[PDB]
């Protein structure tokens, strides 16, 4: 039994937004599709559930008439469509079949951003080790790629998740290494926002 | 709505190590009919929740038998005989009694044990690049430390800035099992040069002072 | 439609 679930989504606040779950393996007539939402906090919420043999729901009332349940016999998806968007919706949303399977989770963001390139800085120092980084400020969407010297300095490495914040998103990343190997060395962090054509390489250079 | 309540937050355990997980529920579980919808699922990082155990005591189909399940009535415990390594992740509670709608407990994080670190304390001043934009970022990494509970605050001139302050935590660490944090303090280069003193201060279980890293902007 | 785990969700013999 498996559930594939439509890509990340990005909407307006007061936007509506359409997720999809293809179902395969066991029989789609025969299971209740559930939908649960996962908050910033990781708690979940229950938002309903449809029985596809004939298309009847039943909804947590806190999404009554926001949220609509439908399904596709003929290719077993089930879809959730929820509208009046705010930031209270940026979650992950997963369908579930018969609440014992789960899908992989669909990222729904509301925000009032466009797509914006990350400022990138470098974090360089004002012991046996020194930490070096890299700030990767004010941008919008996910995902960043980030790497140290092309990948080739993974140890010692804390690349932070993401934090949405006024409405764009800031990473930062750390590198720690010998104190004998830099400044003498070279130490750069190598970003990528794609959604932005951003490719950059900020050298750390001693202050 | 029931509300489920689960208990710890975090549990903090050593491979092959007993763990109990136990959710309360705000009022009886127990259906008219007879059944009691009580279920627990598994979140291992990156992935979905899977179903561990469903009814209260059932095993679904797959899962290992050091994972059990017990209970009654508002009061319910998963235990595990002795923990593996893939059995690190959330485990939540839910419900399916009294529906609409059902719900969840908040979660509970099994996580590894290890010994006590202080944090390594970095500070670092806003670049020239930012500042020629009229910004001005500082940041603070407080690396590899345990247990995961940390505070951060941010002192100028001696005396707290809350505004503009954003932070953000690593999971544990797979080869250290240690935590480490971010937090980024921002301003305008106008504020940021009205003042000299610059200050991450942290408290953390490994110090009952506080733990602090400066610089003076010069 | 009933399943196991869900009770009397969109399942009116469980009630
Ligand atoms: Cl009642």
């Amino acid at each position: 039994v498996q559930l594939l679930q439509s890509g990340p989504e990005l909407e307006k606040p007061g936007a509506s937004v359409m997720i999809s779950c293809k179902a395969s393996g066991s029989s789609f007539t025969g299971y209740n599709m559930n939908w649960v939402r996962q908050n910033i906090g990781k708690s979940l919420e229950w938002i309903g559930a449809i029985d596809p043999y004939y298309g009847g729901t039943s909804y947590n009332q806190k999404f009554k008439g926001r949220a609509t349940l439908t399904v596709d016999k003929s290719s077993s998806t089930a879809y959730m469509h929820l509208k009046s968007l705010t930031s209270e919706d940026s979650a992950v949303y997963y369908c579930v079949s018969g609440m014992e399977y789960w899908g992989q989770g669909t990222s729904v963001t509301v925000s009032s951003a466009k797509t914006t390139a990350p400022s990138v800085y470098p974090l360089a120092p004002v012991g046996s080790s020194v930490t070096l980084g890299c700030l990767v400020k004010g941008y919008f969407p996910e995902p960043v790629t980030l790497t140290w010297n092309s990948g080739s300095l993974s140890s010692g490495v804390h690349t932070f998740p993401a934090v949405l914040q006024s409405d764009l998103y800031t990473l930062s990343s750390s590198v720690t290494v010998t104190s004998s190997t830099w400044p003498s060395q070279s130490i750069t962090c190598n970003v990528a926002h794609p959604a932005s054509s951003t490719k950059v390489d900020k050298k750390i250079e001693p202050r | 709505d029931v509300v489920m309540t689960q208990t710890p937050l975090s549990l903090p355990v050593s491979l092959g190590d007993q763990a109990s997980i136990s959710c309360r529920s705000s009022q009886s579980l127990v259906h008219r009919n007879g059944n009691t919808y009580l279920h627990w699922y598994l979140q291992k990082p990156g992935q979905s929740p899977k179903l561990l155990i469903h009814k209260v005591s059932n095993r679904f189909s797959g899962v290992p038998d050091r994972f059990s399940g017990s209970g009654s009535g508002t009061d319910f415990t998963l235990k595990i005989s002795r923990v593996e390594a893939e059995d690190l992740g959330v485990y939540f509670c839910s419900q399916s009694t009294h529906v609409p709608p059902l719900t969840f407990g908040a979660g509970t994080k099994l996580e590894l044990k290890r010994a006590d670190a202080a944090p390594t304390v970095s500070i670092f001043p806003p670049s020239s690049e930012q500042l020629t934009s009229g910004g001005a970022s500082v940041v603070c990494f407080l690396n590899n430390f345990y247990p995961k509970d940390i505070n951060v605050k941010w002192k100028i001139d001696g005396s707290e800035r809350q505004n503009g302050v954003l932070n953000s935590w690593t999971d544990q660490d797979s080869k250290d099992s240690t935590y480490s944090m971010s937090s980024t303090l921002t301003l305008t280069k106008d504020e940021y040069e009205r003042h000299n003193s610059y200050t991450c201060e942290a408290t953390h279980k490994t110090s009952t002072s506080p733990i602090v890293k400066s610089f003076n902007r010069n | 439609v009933c399943n196991p785990l869900t009770g009397a969700l969109l399942c009116s013999a469980a009630e």
